[PDB]
């Protein structure tokens, strides 16, 4: 049982590492969304101001 | 009559177990459907062959045997083989995925899952025994199952059958016969874990069997079948005394009494002769003196080593065929004056001799020719420690770099168990040196 528990601890560390990967994946794509939207908003505001 | 249960674990133990029971049936005149015309007590009896076979009302003689492998492909060749009818389903036990050459996976990860089942099926055989002597366990040192699961089973057998004897037939790894690169690890791990649970262990080195197959059968590249049929001959020589009338090694306790003065030094060397090619038309029949002399030739030993550079604790000569005591003692007297045969000082310099008049049986169509006499010598000599030193050295090379260790720790094994195991083998090597060498 102590060896079984050691296997379980190591799997849990693993799934926790992969969970950190999934949140980084989420941060990357929401960063891309945020920057495309800020480009569009910036361009819209500069155009309005210059017109 | 007292019963013996045979247990075959992993690929090597199962495939060797197949060969032995095939041989046992031939030796006893038991047909592949389990019928035995010679047996006139239908559905019962306490003859000597009943130590290894029980009987059904239908007259079928059933091996007191269990086959266990964590993968189904090898045992499936028993289910569908030539003796399908001999065994019943409950005796063949297969898991789903094997131990991947990994002692820790066979012992901890998969072993946990399957041990209770295996023990339950063995219990069904023990319940049919009026007076169980104990177990004969066939396995490789090197496989993940043969090493890892065998050691777990032997521990649990000492629990559930504390008063029973346990004998091993262990296949010692040799690169000539496909080995995993981690077999040194597995070998040391399982010897450490099994040492105090086994009463007597016969090591068979695949290198020795392989070379005998090349040299004496002139098979250029021997198969597992070639290897296992020779091994089964030697096994049958060792177990004959349990299955036939006689007065030497008639129960498992006598093996320990006659071969093992010191419980840890319980690995007798087996030497077998003669091994004769069956495609060799006309061959002179070797005499008692010659086959007995061949028992002191390292080329005939089950483990290659040099008994001249060690000391004997015990020696049994097991003859099959046309042999009388007169010829044995003549041959022994001659051999004592020409060979280098040193016993330890605290032990009698002598030989226990057993003769069964029936000459060895060979498998029809096999590569071994019938002979009119053969002998298996079982000697407890310190020279077998050379096999431990060799294995221990390979273990050290790899462990110094922790090579492959992560496979074992990943299955829940602590690195410390490697050091535990290796230190036990170090004591073992020094026990042998104390007993058999002088400064
Ligand atoms: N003499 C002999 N040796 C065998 C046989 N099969 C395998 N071996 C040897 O046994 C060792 C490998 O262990 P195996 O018994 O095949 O493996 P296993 O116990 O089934 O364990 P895993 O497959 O790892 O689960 C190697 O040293 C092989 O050379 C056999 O039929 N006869
Ligand atoms: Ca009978
Ligand atoms: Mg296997
Ligand atoms: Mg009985």
């Amino acid at each position: 049982e102590a060896a079984e528990e050691r296997r379980k601890y190591q799997e849990a560390e693993l799934l926790k590492h992969l969970a950190e990967k999934r949140e980084h994946e989420r941060e990357v794509i929401q960063k891309a969304i945020e920057e495309n939207n800020n480009f569009i908003k910036m361009a819209k505001e500069k155009l309005a101001q210059k017109m | 009559m007292r019963e013996c249960i045979s247990i075959h674990v992993g690929q090597a133990g199962v495939q060797i177990g197949n060969a032995c029971w095939e041989l046992y049936c031939l030796e006893h005149g038991i047909q592949p459907d389990g019928q035995m015309p010679s047996d006139k007590t239908i559905g019962g009896g306490d003859d000597s062959f009943n130590t290894f076979f029980s009987e059904t009302g239908a007259g079928k003689h059933v091996p007191r045997a269990v086959f266990v492998d964590l993968e189904p492909t090898v045992i499936d060749e028993v289910r569908t083989g030539t003796y399908r009818q001999l065994f019943h389903p409950e005796q063949l036990i297969t898991g789903k995925e094997d131990a991947a050459n990994n002692y820790a996976r066979g012992h901890y990860t998969i072993g946990k899952e399957i041990i209770d089942l295996v023990l339950d099926r063995i219990r069904k055989l023990a319940d049919q025994c009026t007076g169980l002597q104990g177990f004969l366990v066939f396995h490789s040192f090197g496989g993940g199952t043969g090493s890892g699961f065998t050691s777990l089973l032997m521990e649990r057998l000492s629990v559930d059958y504390g008063k029973k004897s346990k004998l091993e037939f262990s296949i010692y790894p040799a690169p000539q016969v496909s080995t995993a690169v981690v077999e040194p690890y597995n070998s040391i791990l399982t010897t450490h874990t099994t040492l105090e649970h086994s009463d007597c262990a016969f090591m068979v080195d695949n290198e020795a069997i392989y070379d005998i197959c090349r040299r004496n059968l002139d098979i250029e590249r021997p198969t597992y079948t070639n290897l296992n049929r020779l091994i089964s001959q030697i096994v049958s020589s060792i177990t004959a005394s349990l299955r036939f009338d006689g007065a030497l090694n008639v129960d498992l306790t006598e093996f320990q009494t006659n071969l093992v003065p010191y419980p840890r030094i319980h690995f007798p060397l087996a030497t077998y002769a003669p091994v004769i090619s069956a495609e060799k038309a006309y061959h002179e029949q070797l005499s008692v003196a010659e086959i007995t002399n061949a028992c002191f030739e390292p080329a005939n030993q089950m483990v290659k080593c040099d008994p001249r550079h060690g000391k004997y604790m015990a020696c049994c000569l097991l003859y099959r065929g046309d042999v009388v005591p007169k010829d044995v003692n003549a041959a022994i007297a001659t051999i004592k004056t020409k060979r280098s045969i040193q016993f330890v000082d605290w032990c009698p310099t002598g030989f226990k001799v057993g003769i069964n008049y029936q000459p060895p049986t060979v498998v029809p169509g096999g590569d071994l020719a019938k002979v009119q006499r053969a002998v298996c010598m079982l000697s407890n000599t310190t020279a077998i420690a050379e096999a431990w030193a060799r294995l221990d050295h390979k273990f050290d090379l790899m462990y110094a770099k922790r090579a492959f260790v992560h496979w074992y720790v990943g299955e829940g094994m602590e690195e410390g168990e490697f050091s535990e195991a290796r230190e036990d083998m170090a004591a073992l090597e020094k026990d042998y040196e104390e007993v058999g060498v002088d400064s």
